């Protein structure tokens, strides 16, 4: 079990890529401690202890504790991530880019570089905008001293925030190539997961001194596990509907409907896009209307949280039930006769498979659902309390794991 | 809708603890790999 990792590791074409990986996110934490030329870290950290600027929790979360201390990638690689998201809407919206998207190999690796370039100058903006409206903003509030609100200043942190997220960026791209899984994704987790072994660490420390004790944190610790565990158990699950073919070539076999496809894009993409109501109004410190704003999406509280949760659900329904499915699938029954035994051929094929496939790709959001909702009551409960095991941060988590896990396989059947 | 379609194959019936096992395998490592890459980064500082 532990050795079935050991061998299978211990290939050296692997082995090899495993050591990149590590390597590239060890640059990337690296550049976590090259501060941004004009920011006093002390006031933004103490800010961000303060329960006004405890929206920027998930901010600080995503950024992989970047935001915390203005390192050169800021807000990490989730200025990309606004990106995909954006590109990925004008992929449908306008058609021109729709053609562009289906259009092979080359014309898929365009818009990948529209993206690019997407994502590198939504840096530049944000990096500006927190500059402007957010870091200088008050007396220069989070300014060192000899820093001031100029446009030197506004310039300066453009700079390092272009020039950090394009490094990054860059980084990311090669943990696909010559890495494992995927670069942005194991960047992201990266950001979540390292906050977890001090934490883990400090929680058993204040366990002695009777602020907590060992009844709960066993609890805590139990369900993170339950939940790893249920979603291996829900990934696993499949319905067989059973096809058999006519008379050679005639056998029978089953088209298999998960209950979640690979369910780790939806679910970085909610959280993305519940950052965007906090990134845009919460760092107007002064301005009532849009603290209100930000803190109604703030995921700590219930109001955030449910918006969070039915963010979610319909990411995940809307990823898993539209993967090309019904229509063709009927269709190419035809190709050499394929039916659904007892079923009739075409519409009530088609009727049939949409049924079931609603059904159940419905039950596989509303579980991922619960992942998210329950740490948090299960946190208010216990006194233990970080954004890094929210749900939201367990399921990106458990994503990306798995993630990388089915890649091996899939070029380890191939090597 | 809001009907059960309990009868589905989950083709692992304890195969599910392995997946588990697997997965807190995978990220305890990194936790660990990640966990030290602060101090490797302390020692460094002086
Ligand atoms: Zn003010």
């Amino acid at each position: 079990m532990v050795k079935a990792f050991w061998s299978a590791l211990q290939i050296p074409e692997l082995r090899q890529r495993v050591l990149f990986t590590l390597l590239v996110l060890a640059a990337y934490r690296l550049g976590a401690f090259i501060p941004t030329p004009g920011v006093d870290l002390d006031k933004i950290q103490e800010f961000l202890r303060t329960a006004q600027g405890g929206v920027f929790g998930i901010i600080n979360l995503f950024s992989g504790g970047n935001f915390e201390r203005f390192s050169i990638f800021a807000l990490g690689i989730m200025p990309y991530i606004t990106a995909a998201i954006i590109m990925q809407i004008l992929v449908t919206v306008v058609p021109a880019l729709e053609k562009l998207s289906k259009e092979g190999e080359e014309g898929r690796r365009i818009i990948n570089q529209y993206t690019r370039i997407g994502g590198i100058a939504l840096g530049a903006f944000q990096g500006f905008f927190l500059a402007t409206a957010f870091l200088g903003a008050e007396g220069g509030r989070f300014l060192l001293p000899g820093w001031s609100p100029g446009p030197f200043f506004w310039f300066v942190v453009v700079v390092t925030q272009v020039a950090g997220i394009a490094l990054l960026l860059w980084m990311a791209e090669r943990i696909t190539e010559y890495g494992i899984g995927n670069g942005t994704s194991l960047i992201i987790f990266a950001g979540i997961v390292v906050e977890w072994l001090p934490q883990i660490l400090r929680t058993i420390g204040l366990i002695r001194t009777g602020e907590v004790n060992l009844v709960a944190f066993l609890f805590f610790l139990a369900f993170i596990v339950l939940a790893f565990a249920g979603m291996a158990a829900v990934q696993q699950a499949e319905r067989r509907i059973p096809v058999q073919y006519a008379r050679y070539g005639g056998q029978a076999t089953y088209i298999p409907i998960k209950l979640n496809a690979a369910g780790v894009i939806p679910i970085i993409f909610a959280a993305a896009i519940l950052q965007i109501p906090i990134f845009l109004a919460a760092p107007f410190q002064d301005n009532p209307v849009l603290q209100g704003i930000a803190n109604f999406f703030n995921p700590t509280r219930p109001s955030g949280l449910f918006i969070e949760v039915l963010l979610v659900i319909l990411f995940t329904y809307v990823y898993t039930a539209v993967q090309f499915d019904p229509k063709r699938i009927a269709e190419s029954l035809r190709e050499y006769g394929g039916f659904i035994p007892g079923i009739r051929p075409g519409e009530p094929t088609v009727k049939f498979l949409e049924h079931i496939v609603s059904r159940l790709t419905l039950w596989g959001a509303l579980f991922l659902g619960l992942v998210t909702l329950l740490p948090q009551i299960i946190q208010n409960l216990t006194g233990i309390h970080s954004i890094a095991f929210s749900g939201i941060g367990l399921l990106i988590v458990v994503g990306v794991a798995l993630d990388t896990l089915r890649q091996v396989e899939s070029q380890l059947m191939l090597r | 809708a809001r009907a059960e379609l309990a009868r589905v194959t989950w083709p692992t019936r304890e195969q599910v603890v392995e997946g588990t096992q697997a997965i807190l395998l995978f990220t305890l490592a990194f936790m660990v790999i990640l966990g030290l890459y602060d101090t490797v980064f302390r020692f460094l500082i002086g």
